[PDB]
RNA sequence: ACCUCGAUGUCGACUCAUCUCAUCCUCGAGCUGAAGCAGGUUCGAAGGGUUCGGCUGUUCGCCGAUUAAAGAGAUACGUGAGUUGGGUUCAAACCGUCGUGAGACAGGUUGGUCCCUAUCUAUUGUGCCCGUAGGAAGAUUGAAGAGUGUUGCUUCUAGUACGAGAGGACCGAAGCGAGGACACCUCUUAUGCUCCAGUUGUAGCGCCAGCUGCACCGCUGGGUAGUAACGUGUCUAUUAGAUAAACGCUGAAAGCAUCUAAGUGUGAAACUAUCUCAAAGAUUAAUCUUCCCAUUUCGCAAGAAAGUAAGAGCCGUCAAAGACGAUGACGUUGAUAGGUUACAGGUGUAAGCAUAGUGAUAUGUUGAGCUGAGUAAUACUAAUUGCUCGAGGACU
RNA sequence: AGCGAAAUUCCUAGUCGGGUAAAUUCCGUCCCGCUUGAAUGGUGUAACCAUCUCUUGACUGUCUCGGCUAUAGACUCGGUG
RNA sequence: CAAGGAACUCUGCAAAUUAACCCCGUAAGUUAGCGAGAAGGGGUGCUUAUGUAAAAGUAAGCCGCAGUGAAGAACGAGGGG
């Protein structure tokens, strides 16, 4: 469908009080003006997408093939390049900011790389139960759980593919859907998004149109303090 | 393109901070007027009591107020920079800590804080 | 497994830093492991910058770190620090000490490091 | 958060000094009961001049919690003891008075009689 | 648990295929010429232009 | 009595579950001795769910309170190189009973050692080498896949349909939840062993004051960053296609009738997609963009001697990462780490002095002092002036 | 005689009462005690028990339900093996 | 280790509460010896003064969330075999 996408960097989390008496936790995203580096058409390519360039950097910090591509396309040198599917209607070499893309309070989804956690066990990874601690116990307390499917020639006799055991956790792309934009800050180029965004502070963040609610925009307005100077 | 994250968070918080934000220490008695909203109008409900803690930096500044009604002690956590909430410092008291937790263990004549502070 | 060695406890780590910093202030060079020099450097720099005013409060602060050495006592190390070493670093914006890597030990292959006062 | 087999006090005039939770009514494996939740209970400490007798299984609604809960504005309501009042099918209190303060979460889940018979709502 | 079948002399070498050693990077000192492993003080105590330790 | 007595550990419980349908709930439909509500039976359907306790070693079972429901089985009556040993079944002891006796009882009771460092394969993660036919740096399509799929209550529709009445809807809409899942630390909490403060004993700094070592971090009250839930955000929708049961419209064989044979429909949480993740070692090795190779001689050409670049690696500083590799940032043309400076947050008015008191101590300087990781600047220190690998693309 | 569903009762999770929201265990009682019983002793009994069994107050990570921190391992490097 | 406090399990196994000294108070039963440290409670720091051979204690004042401020000190009640 008509999917709109922007890229930014998560800077932290705060809260804002709103009319109708709710305290809304928000995530703050620093969104640089993104530059459309390429447009790929359905007829000529077999699919349609828009690839932008963001997180600008000086030319001496970029490799020779990438700077050659940037100077060939007459674009600002950036070290980050990525595309979003089904993004159409933007001319090559046009600066795009979230103000032109999304509305004041429309629903969007956000994709980001999760915070790395390393080699974690079965309980912390698959929400497994811990074995009993008292009334007599054994060496394996944080046991993963018996992986027996069948013992004997007439049964599996093997661990089934895709079993739930210990392994790497974190540093993986994850998407949280139906997040309402709260406010735009043009001067600081700063986007406010309700809820919590995955990833460490300072990581890359992709804001896209929500596929569950594409055109739904729920109104939200902030509260103006009525307090006055001390008497 | 250097990003001072703390500064940007501060700007978002300043958008909705209050002007006065009266001060109070740990052991202080304040009057908190809750602007409860029904279908119509507002009923200003007072929650006068004793402060126990004031933590936070900006829009996330919170404080704890302890009250006692009919011998039942109730503790309530308010946000300072929250609309429809008005704080009025009544008595300034002397304490030797920032989180006076013993107030939720000591009661009666032993729950009275001497005045004065510096 | 039980009856294990006490180990690299937090108290042991603080005492190790105290001993190395006292020695490096007394002699001027320390030949230790690289990972221990990289931890003693912080305390060395902190002691030197706090000993730049030479008031009795600063003596009380330093005395919680200094230890007795062969070449100086705990009271003559005080005179050496506040009158000889620290006055030299009067307008240097930090970085009074340098850590450089020597070769590996014959019996451990751990990376040695010399910690010195950067003139 | 009052849970299964939790002893709590009764804030009404009915002769029941200590009451024990049996089931957190409302769904399957409902772990906890927050303010305004209805539970099935058994009277364990009662008095001779009381409407209820020791051992009866009855239905109650909680009004206070030691753990407390947080409202939408950000205020965290926290009492110092878990208390419940005995209610009837119609959602009407069994006692004629309510002792101490009660929360505002009752107002959302009906319980208008409980609020009108309380000393002061919070 | 123990091997119910003996491992041949071929599986052993296949596992050891990753046990090979690597040659540490070396450089030339700028005041005496002998080879020293990179980013470390030479045998004369002369690192760059700074006299670090007394000569061996 | 076919395998196993040169050993196949046997009940129950815990953890992890998977599969089948003869379906407990949710979903669709036919008949009803189906007015409505609630039922009974049959057909289709396995996507998800299918509670906590008292007594007993118990499976089973009875009982209590809930739920939409508390399904039937299989997997060595799954699961002890995963846990336990309550039960059975060692040696000890007693009761009832049998025996003249030593002893015996699917009779009862008390007590009573559960070993193994994983070689192969299976599986969860992460790497090196090589291939993808010039090399390298980027961005993609997606063959074959994996993950989730639960449901309740209230209000309105509407006291309308139906029904003497009592009672009480189908369809549809909104709000609030329980369980499960993903992510995060603004709020509330837990932790926070080189943080702050209070404080006891003892030994030291020659003594007072002030600190240090030890006593669970000595103890106690708080607590930065980080890690987490008990916390708060989101999901657990929707739609399209082909259908099962079932219902069809038009229609003959069989002038009627008839859902079917031709043609044309409707139709379920099942199936294929829509949602999330990963994916060209997919050797069937894909596509696009950019960059670098395009020498002198000898002869032998995907030949030699030298000779030509993009890039990568070794080494160093590291943490958005992390067992180790790897991932990502930087290496003087630099803010990568430490130090310094300023600040935030935390702790709670520092030492010294002066006053007051006989003294413990209080008051003023003083929202003072201190501070591990946090925020940002600053080359002061450490990332040296180094080494290695690496290209002309056969022909059709 | 005394005691009795008992360290004894097969039928049997015997009947009834008490304890619990709910009690094959526990306490009292009833007695067709298949097969109790008087020095292989019978019935009571104050004190005592690293004895067995049941109810209960405080108490707590036993548990709902798992989470954080520090060491020694495990993991990486060098030596023996 | 927040809320709950045996819901865990064959069983409160293990862990947790109490713990030293001084001052009050202490039941049923009994072989009159016991039960009994029963149960249940309170105080503990520092300074000044009074007390003594030394104390203990007594009175006033001061500080802290907490004063055998850390170490070492009994969990209890009831019924039965
Ligand atoms: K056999
Ligand atoms: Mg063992
Ligand atoms: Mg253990
Ligand atoms: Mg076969
Ligand atoms: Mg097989
Ligand atoms: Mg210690
Ligand atoms: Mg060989
Ligand atoms: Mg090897
Ligand atoms: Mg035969
Ligand atoms: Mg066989
Ligand atoms: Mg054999
Ligand atoms: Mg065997
Ligand atoms: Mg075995
Ligand atoms: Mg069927
Ligand atoms: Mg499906
Ligand atoms: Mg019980
Ligand atoms: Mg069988
Ligand atoms: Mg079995
Ligand atoms: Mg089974
Ligand atoms: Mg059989
Ligand atoms: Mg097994
Ligand atoms: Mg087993
Ligand atoms: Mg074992
Ligand atoms: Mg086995
Ligand atoms: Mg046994
Ligand atoms: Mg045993
Ligand atoms: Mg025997
Ligand atoms: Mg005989
Ligand atoms: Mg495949
Ligand atoms: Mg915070
Ligand atoms: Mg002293
Ligand atoms: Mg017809
Ligand atoms: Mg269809
Ligand atoms: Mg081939
Ligand atoms: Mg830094
Ligand atoms: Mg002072
Ligand atoms: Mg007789
Ligand atoms: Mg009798
Ligand atoms: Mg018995
Ligand atoms: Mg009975
Ligand atoms: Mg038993
Ligand atoms: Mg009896
Ligand atoms: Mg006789
Ligand atoms: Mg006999
Ligand atoms: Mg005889
Ligand atoms: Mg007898
Ligand atoms: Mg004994
Ligand atoms: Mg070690
Ligand atoms: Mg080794
Ligand atoms: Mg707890
Ligand atoms: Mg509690
Ligand atoms: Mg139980
Ligand atoms: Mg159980
Ligand atoms: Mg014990
Ligand atoms: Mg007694
Ligand atoms: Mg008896
Ligand atoms: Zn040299």
């Amino acid at each position: 469908m008509e999917i709109r996408g922007i890229f930014g960097v998560k800077v932290g989390m705060s809260q804002v009080f709103t009319t109708n008496n709710e305290r809304l936790p928000i995530t703050v995203i620093y969104c640089e003006p993104n530059q459309v580096a390429g447009v790929k058409t359905e007829a000529k390519d077999k699919y349609s997408a828009t690839l932008l360039s963001f997180d600008t950097v000086e030319n001496k910090k970029l490799n020779k093939p990438q700077q050659g591509f940037f100077e060939k396309n007459n674009l600002k040198p950036t070290k980050h390049l990525q595309e979003i599917r089904n993004m159409t209607g933007f001319e090559m070499g046009q600066q795009i900011t979230p103000q032109n893309l999304f509305q004041v309070g429309e629903y969007v989804d956000v994709s980001a790389i999760s915070k790395g956690r390393g080699f974690t066990g079965a309980i912390k990874r698959w929400n497994f139960k811990i074995g009993p601690l008292g009334h007599g116990a054994g060496y394996p307390h944080r046991f993963q759980g018996s992986v027996q499917a069948g013992r004997g020639g007439a049964s599996a006799q093997r661990v089934f593919k895709g079993k739930k055991m210990s392994g790497h956790y974190g540093h993986e792309k994850v998407t949280v859907q139906n997040l309402r934009i709260v406010g735009f800050d043009e001067a600081n180029m700063l986007v406010l998004v309700s809820g919590a965004i995955a990833g460490p502070e300072g990581g890359v963040v992709l804001i896209r149109t929500a596929k569950k609610k594409p055109g739904v925009v729920k109104p939200i307005e902030l509260a103006v303090q009525t307090e006055k100077a001390p008497e | 393109k250097k990003i001072n994250k703390q500064a940007l968070i501060d700007l978002v918080e300043q958008k909705q901070l209050k002007a006065y934000v009266p001060e109070f220490s740990a052991g202080d008695e304040v009057n908190v007027a809750i602007k409860l909203k029904e279908k119509e109008k507002v009923r200003i409900q007072n929650f006068t009591g004793t402060v126990l803690r004031r933590r936070g930096k900006g829009i996330s500044e919170t404080f704890i107020v302890r009250k006692t009604t009919d011998g039942i002690p109730i503790e309530k956590n308010f946000q300072i920079h929250n609309p429809n909430i008005s704080i009025e410092l009544k008595r300034r008291g002397k304490v030797r800590r920032a989180y006076i937790s013993y107030m939720r263990e000591r009661s009666g004549k032993a729950a009275k804080i001497k005045e004065r502070k510096q | 497994s039980y009856i294990n060695k006490p180990g690299k406890t937090s108290a042991w780590r603080v005492m190790t830093v105290r001993q190395q910093v006292s020695a490096v202030l007394a002699y001027g060079k320390i030949e230790t492991t690289l990972k221990k020099a990289k931890n003693t450097q912080k305390r060395l720099d902190k002691l030197i910058t706090l000993a730049k005013v030479d008031n009795f409060n600063n003596r009380r602060q330093v005395k919680k770190w200094l230890l007795n050495t062969n070449l100086f006592d705990v009271d003559q190390l005080m005179d050496h620090l506040f009158s000889k070493v620290a006055p030299k670093y009067e307008k240097t914006p930090g970085g009074y000490s340098r850590v450089l890597k020597l070769g590996p030990r014959r019996g451990d292959a751990t990376e040695m490091a010399i910690l010195q006062l950067t003139d | 958060m009052v849970s299964f087999m939790t002893r709590l006090n009764v804030a009404d005039n009915t002769g029941a000094k200590q009451v024990g939770i049996i089931k957190v009514l409302g769904s399957t494996r409902k772990r906890y009961a927050f303010l305004g939740d209805v539970v099935v209970v058994s009277v364990k400490d009662a008095i001779p001049s009381g409407m209820v007798k020791k051992g009866q299984v009855l239905r109650a609604v909680i009004v206070r919690t030691k753990k407390g809960q947080q409202r939408k504005d950000g205020t965290h309501l926290k009492f110092d003891d878990n208390a419940c009042v005995l209610i009837k099918e119609d959602k009407s209190p069994r006692g004629t008075r309510i002792f101490g303060p009660v929360a505002r979460e009752l107002r959302e889940r009906g319980y208008n009689k409980i609020l009108s018979l309380a000393v002061e709502v919070v | 648990a123990v091997q119910q079948r003996r491992s041949s002399k071929h599986r052993r070498d296949k596992r050891r295929s990753h046990d090979a050693l690597t040659a540490q990077a070396l450089s030339v000192c700028q005041k005496c010429g002998k080879k020293k492993l990179f980013h470390r003080v030479c045998s004369c105590g002369m690192y760059g232009d700074l006299r670090v330790k007394k000569a061996y």
